C-alpha cells in the first residue's frame, strides 16, 4: 500500500476506486496514511487534494458493500495513524481536508464491530485529529450524523465521537479550551461521565464547565442542562485522586452557582464544609427570584438539612453566617428564621410519627442493672419527639436509680427526648443542674445542649451556663460539661466557638480511658465542620496516647477524636497529618491508619486499596495489630459517595469476613462486631449473608457485643432486618445470661432493635443527596469496636445516634404541601439495575404517606412531569425531602 | 594475603532449620502488604499524585553472599612483600601458596639466610648464629603453654 504501481497517488487515481471497495478497500489504506506521511512535499499534495472530491463519493458504495468479511480485512492500519507521528499536522492547509473522509471510514469499525479491539485502536486516532481541526471538526461530526445513507449507522453515530475523545491522547491542553464535546452532550448522555472520569483532570471538568454554562438557557431548557450535569460529576470523582478532588468540586460549584436549580452546587459546598465556599452559594441561592418561591425555600432547606451533626439541627456551621443575610432581604424576619431554625423540622417530625408507629416505651424494669439499660434505649431510639414523654417526666424513676457512669448518661437520654421541645421543657433540666452530685450536674449540660439544638433563637441559653462548668474540677464534671459544650455552640463559625477550641479545658488529669474524651470535645465543637488549623487539638492527642501501653482502649480513641475535627477537606487533611509524624510512636500507626482512611474517601482508587492492607500476627495492641480487622468493612466511602459503590465494596466485604474468621479463631471474635457496623454505616443494598451470620453464631457462642451491633442496623427499617434479629435477640436473652451486666447489655439491643418502619431511620444520606459528607459515624463505631460492658464508655455511648430525617415533605417551593409526589421504586430487589446517579422511572409505582422503606428498595426516582411540576432536585441519592418547583397551588397526592 | 584466608565461622545446620521459620511470617506478610497497595492514577495528568498521606507500597531488598570465581591456586602472583608472623602466618597457607612465593627468605629482622626456597612444606634453616646455634623466642606451643 505505499506502492507506486498505484494504491497512492504519485499521480491521479480513478482505476482501483470503483473496484478495491467491494471484497475489502485496499485504496483508502495507503492514501490516507502512507501518502501523507512519506511526502508532505506539497506539489504532491495537490494531486490527493484533485484526489479529493472522489475521496467523498467512496463513502455511499462503501456503505452498499457493508458485510462483516468484506470489512474485517480492509482496514486494521488507518485506525492506528496519528497525525502529529505523519508529521501532517505541518501543512495545515491541504491535510485537513484529508481528515474530512478519514473520519467517515473509521464509524463503521468503531461500534458496527462490535468486539473490544475495534474501539480502543480506534479512539487513539480520532481524539489527536479532533483537537488540532477544531471548528472544522465539529461540522465534520453533523455531516455523518446525518449519513451517506441512512442505515444503522446513524443511533451509534453520536456516542463513537464522544467515545473517541475520552482517549485525549497527545495534546491535553487540547487547541480549543471548549472541546468538540458540546452538540454531543444534548444527544447521549450515558457516553459522557465516561470521559471525565478516565481522563481524570480538572482540565476535563474546565471543558465540562464552559459548555454546560453557556448550553442552560440557548439549547433546549434549563431543566435538561441541569440534569446532565449532576449525572456526569458523580462517575468522575470516584476516579480522581483526593488532593485533586477538591480543585473539581469547586469548578462544578461555579457552573450551580449561575444555575436556577441549586441541589448539587450545596453537595459540593458540604464536601468541603468551607466557611467562604458555604456562605457564597447561600446567598447565590436566594438571588435569583427576591419572591420566596422556589429560590429561598430551596436553598435554606436543601443547605440547613445536610449533615455533619448526630444531633438533630444538621449543620448550623452555615446557620449563624447565612441568616443574618435573609432577614436583610427581608420577606418577613419570622418566615426566613423559622424554616431556617430547627423550629419548623419540630413540627414534621411529629405527624410523622404516628403512620410509622412506635416500639414502645424504651422502659423494662427499674430495678437492677436493668433499669441503667431501660435509661440507655430511650436516648438511642429517640433523638427527636417520642411517644415515651411519660416516662421521662417522671425523673424520678428512671433516672436516680442509676449507677457509675450511667447517671450522667441518664440524664443525657432525657435530653434526647425533650428535644423538639424547650417550651416548657428547659425547666427540669436547670433543676438537675443546681442539685445533687457532679455526675447528675454535669449530665444536665450535656443534655441541655441536645435540648437547645431544637431552637436557634434561644431561651435561657445553655450557651452561659456550660462556659464557667469546663473549667470546674472533677474529672466526671469536665467531661459531661465540654461534650455538652459541643453541641450547644455548634458548627458554628463564630468568634465564640473558635475562641474555645484554643484550650483544651478537658480532662488531662487522669491516665485511663475518660482521659481519651479530651480529643473527642474539641472534634465535639467542630462537628464535622473543616479545621481552623488549630494546634492544641493535634498536641493532646500525642500526650494521652504516649503515657499507656497499658489499655487498648485509651490508645485508639484519641485517633478517633481527631478524626471528627479533620473532617472537611482533602487540601486541608493533608496539613495536621503532618504536625503528628515528627514523632513517632507503634501507637500511632493506628492514627495513622484512622486519618489515611478518612482523608482518601471520595476515591474508589486510594480508598478499596488502602482498606485491604493487613499485619495481625504481631501484638493485638495498637502497634502493628493497628486498626485493620476493623477496617475491613469498607465504610468511609460507602457513606460518602456514590449510590453504586455501596453495593460493590460489600460485594467484596462478604469474602473478608470468612478471611478473618477462618484466618484467625482471634480474628473471628473481632470481625464480627465490625462487619455488623458496615450495615449501618455503609447503607447496603444487601441484606442476604451478614443479619442472618450474627444470628446463628450468637445461639452457638455466648458473645453479647454482636446483638449490640444488629440492633444499631434494626433501626433503619423495623421489620425488614427486625424479624430476624428480634427473635435471636429475645431466643439467647432468656437462655443465657452470665451476669447481671450481661443482661443489660442483651436487652438493650432487643429495645433498640424495634420501632416500627422508619421512624427517625437511618441513613447516610443528606436526603437531598448521598455524595456529600455524612453525620459523624465514627461515634457507633467507637462504641461497637470496644467492649460495650466497659462503664467509662457510658458518657460517650448516649450519642452514637446516626439519623436522617423522618420528613418526606414536599417543598423547595412555597405551597408546602405535605406528602410528596408520585415516584418509582422496586423493593423486590437486593441489586437493581439503574443505580447510575438515579434509577428507573417506572418500576412499581410508590406515592404513599408512610416514609420510605430503603436500603432492600432504595431506589426512589422523582416523577412529576406526567403532573406538570418539574423536579428542581433530581434523584442524587435522596431519601427525603423532595424539592420541586410547582406550577400547582397543591401538589396532588397518591395512593400508588 | 587475602585468596588464601581464614573462611567465615559456618551457616551451620542447626541456624538453616531455625530461620525458615522467621523467615516465613515476615515475607508472607511484606509481599501481601507492599504488591497490593497502590496510590495512584495512570489515567491522570499527574504520574502518581502529588502525595496527599504517607504510602505503603514500599520496595523489597536484597543481600548476596561473597565468592570468588572458581580456581584451586593463587589469585592473582603479587611482587609486593607481606610481613608473615610464624605460624599464624599472613593469614593462612594452603599447599599451592609457598609455591607463589619467589621468597620463603628472611632479611626482615637480625637474622638473615644462608639457604633459597625449600619447596612448600620444607625446613628452612635461618641464620641468627654464627654458623653453630643460639636460642630464640618461644613461637611454639608447648613452651608458651607451661
Amino acid at each position: 500500500m505505499e506502492e507506486g504501481g498505484r494504491d497512492k497517488t504519485p499521480v491521479q487515481s480513478q482505476q482501483p476506486s470503483a473496484t478495491a471497495p467491494s471484497g475489502a478497500d485496499e485504496k483508502s489504506s495507503g492514501k490516507e496514511r502512507r501518502d501523507a506521511g512519506e511526502k508532505d512535499k506539497e506539489q504532491e499534495l495537490s494531486e490527493e487534494d484533485k484526489q479529493l472530491q472522489d475521496e467523498l463519493e467512496m463513502l455511499v458504495e462503501r456503505l452498499g458493500e457493508k458485510d462483516t468479511s468484506l470489512y474485517r480485512p480492509a482496514l486494521e492500519e488507518l485506525r492506528r495513524q496519528i497525525r502529529s507521528s505523519t508529521t501532517s499536522m505541518t501543512s495545515v492547509p491541504k491535510p485537513l481536508k484529508f481528515l474530512r473522509p478519514h473520519y467517515g471510514k473509521l464509524k463503521e469499525i468503531y461500534e458496527n464491530m462490535a468486539p473490544g479491539e475495534n474501539k480502543c485502536f480506534a479512539a487513539d486516532i480520532i481524539s489527536v485529529l479532533a483537537m488540532t481541526m477544531s471548528g472544522e471538526r465539529e461540522c465534520l461530526k453533523y455531516r455523518l450524523v446525518g449519513s451517506q445513507e441512512e442505515l444503522a449507522s446513524w443511533g451509534h453515530e453520536y456516542v463513537r465521537h464522544l467515545a473517541g475523545e475520552v482517549a485525549k491522547e497527545w495534546q491535553e491542553l487540547d487547541d480549543a479550551e471548549k472541546a468538540q464535546r458540546e452538540p454531543l452532550l444534548t444527544l447521549v448522555k450515558e457516553i459522557v461521565p465516561y470521559n471525565m472520569a478516565h481522563n481524570a483532570e480538572h482540565e476535563a471538568c474546565d471543558l465540562l464547565m464552559e459548555i454546560e454554562q453557556v448550553d442552560m438557557l440557548e439549547k433546549d431548557i434549563d431543566e435538561n442542562a441541569y440534569s446532565k450535569v449532576c449525572l456526569y460529576l458523580t462517575s468522575c470523582v470516584n476516579y480522581v485522586p483526593e488532593p485533586e478532588n477538591s480543585a473539581l468540586l469547586r469548578c462544578a460549584l461555579g457552573v450551580f452557582r449561575k444555575f436556577s436549580r441549586f441541589p448539587e452546587a450545596l453537595r459540593l459546598a458540604l464536601m468541603l464544609n468551607d466557611m467562604e465556599l458555604v456562605e457564597d452559594i447561600f446567598t447565590s441561592c436566594k438571588d435569583v427570584v427576591v419572591q420566596k418561591q422556589m429560590a429561598f425555600m430551596l436553598g435554606r432547606h436543601g443547605v440547613f438539612l445536610e449533615l455533619s451533626e448526630d444531633v438533630e439541627e444538621y449543620e448550623d456551621l452555615t446557620e449563624i453566617m447565612s441568616n443574618v443575610q435573609l432577614n436583610s432581604n427581608f420577606l418577613a424576619l419570622a418566615r426566613e428564621l423559622d424554616i431556617m431554625e430547627p423550629k419548623v423540622p419540630d413540627d414534621i417530625y411529629k405527624t410523622h410519627l404516628e403512620n410509622n408507629r412506635f416500639g414502645g416505651s424504651g422502659s423494662q424494669v427499674d430495678s437492677a442493672r436493668m433499669n441503667l439499660a431501660s435509661s440507655f434505649v430511650n436516648g438511642f431510639v429517640n433523638a427527636a419527639f417520642g411517644q415515651d414523654k411519660l416516662l421521662t417526666d417522671d425523673g424520678n424513676k428512671w433516672l436516680y436509680k442509676n449507677k457509675d457512669h450511667g447517671m450522667l448518661s441518664a440524664a443525657a437520654s432525657l435530653g434526647m427526648i425533650l428535644l423538639w421541645d424547650v417550651d416548657g421543657g428547659l425547666t427540669q433540666i436547670d433543676k438537675y443542674l443546681y442539685s445533687s452530685e457532679d455526675y447528675i450536674k454535669s449530665g444536665a449540660l450535656l443534655a441541655c445542649g441536645i435540648v437547645n439544638s431544637g431552637v436557634r433563637n434561644e431561651c435561657d441559653p445553655a450557651l452561659a451556663l456550660l462556659s464557667d462548668y469546663v473549667l470546674h474540677n472533677s474529672n466526671t464534671m469536665r467531661l459531661g460539661s465540654i461534650f455538652g459544650l459541643g453541641l450547644a455552640y455548634a458548627g458554628s463559625n463564630r468568634e465564640d466557638v473558635l475562641t474555645l477550641l484554643l484550650p483544651v479545658m478537658g480532662d488531662s488529669k487522669s491516665s485511663m480511658e475518660v482521659a481519651g474524651v479530651t480529643a473527642l470535645a474539641c472534634g465535639m465543637i467542630a462537628v464535622g465542620s473543616c479545621n481552623g488549623d488549630v494546634t492544641s487539638t493535634i498536641l493532646q492527642t500525642i500526650m494521652e496516647k504516649s503515657e499507656t501501653e497499658l489499655k487498648d482502649t485509651y490508645a485508639r480513641w484519641l485517633p478517633l477524636g481527631l478524626g471528627l475535627n479533620h473532617l472537611g477537606k482533602g487540601e486541608a487533611i493533608e496539613a495536621i497529618l503532618a504536625a503528628l509524624e515528627v514523632v513517632s510512636e507503634p501507637f500511632r500507626s493506628f492514627a495513622n491508619t484512622l486519618v489515611d482512611v478518612c482523608a482518601y474517601a471520595g476515591s474508589g482508587n486510594v480508598l478499596k486499596v488502602q482498606q485491604l492492607l493487613h499485619i495481625c500476627s504481631e501484638h493485638f495492641d495498637s502497634k502493628e495489630k493497628e486498626e485493620d480487622k476493623d477496617k475491613k468493612e469498607k465504610k468511609d466511602k460507602d457513606k460518602k459517595e456514590a449510590p453504586a459503590d455501596m453495593g460493590a465494596h460489600q460485594g467484596v466485604a462478604v469474602l473478608g469476613i470468612a478471611l478473618i474468621a477462618m484466618g484467625e479463631e482471634i480474628g473471628a471474635e473481632m470481625a464480627l462486631r465490625t462487619f455488623g457496623h458496615l450495615l449501618r454505616y455503609g447503607e447496603p443494598t444487601l441484606r442476604r449473608a451478614v443479619p442472618l451470620a450474627l444470628a446463628l453464631i450468637s445461639v452457638s457462642n455466648p458473645r453479647l457485643n454482636i446483638l449490640d451491633t444488629l440492633s444499631k442496623f434494626s433501626h433503619d427499617a423495623d421489620p425488614e432486618v427486625s424479624y430476624n434479629s428480634i427473635f435471636a435477640m429475645g431466643m439467647v436473652g432468656s437462655g443465657t445470661n452470665n451476669a447481671r451486666l450481661a443482661a443489660m447489655l442483651r436487652q438493650l439491643a432487643q429495645y433498640h432493635a424495634k420501632d416500627p418502619n422508619n421512624l427517625f431511620m437511618v441513613r447516610l444520606a443528606q436526603g437531598l443527596t448521598h455524595l456529600g459528607k455524612g453525620t459523624l459515624t465514627l461515634c457507633p463505631y467507637h462504641s461497637d469496636r470496644q467492649l460495650m460492658s466497659q462503664v467509662a464508655v457510658a458518657g460517650l455511648l448516649t450519642v452514637l445516634v446516626s439519623f436522617l430525617d423522618v420528613r418526606n415533605i414536599i417543598l423547595g417551593k412555597s405551597h408546602y404541601v405535605l406528602y410528596g409526589l408520585v415516584a418509582a421504586m422496586q423493593p423486590r430487589m437486593l441489586v437493581t439495575f439503574d443505580e447510575e446517579l438515579r434509577p428507573l422511572p417506572v418500576s412499581v409505582r410508590v406515592g404513599q404517606a408512610v416514609d420510605v422503606v430503603g436500603q432492600a428498595g432504595k431506589p426512589k426516582t422523582i416523577t412529576g412531569f406526567q403532573t406538570h411540576t418539574t423536579p428542581v432536585l433530581l434523584a442524587h441519592g435522596e431519601r427525603a425531602e423532595l424539592a420541586t418547583e410547582e406550577f400547582l397551588p397543591v401538589t396532588p397526592i397518591l395512593e400508588g | 594475603p587475602s585468596t588464601f584466608a581464614y573462611p567465615a565461622p559456618l551457616e551451620v545446620p542447626k541456624e538453616k532449620e531455625k530461620e525458615k521459620v522467621s523467615t516465613a511470617v515476615l515475607s508472607i506478610t511484606a509481599k501481601a502488604k507492599k504488591k497490593e497497595k497502590e496510590k495512584e492514577k495512570k489515567e491522570e495528568e499527574k504520574m502518581e499524585v502529588d502525595e496527599a498521606e504517607k504510602k505503603e507500597e514500599k520496595e523489597k531488598k536484597k543481600e548476596p553472599e561473597p565468592n570468588f570465581q572458581l580456581l584451586d591456586n593463587p589469585a592473582r602472583v603479587m611482587p609486593a612483600q607481606l610481613k608473615v608472623l610464624s605460624m599464624t602466618e599472613t593469614c593462612r597457607y594452603q599447599p599451592f601458596k609457598p609455591l607463589s612465593i619467589g621468597g620463603i627468605i628472611i632479611l626482615k629482622d637480625t637474622s638473615e639466610d644462608i639457604e633459597e626456597l625449600v619447596e612448600p612444606v620444607a625446613a628452612h634453616g635461618p641464620k641468627i648464629e654464627e654458623e653453630e646455634q643460639e636460642p630464640e623466642p618461644p613461637e611454639p606451643f608447648e613452651y608458651i603453654d607451661d
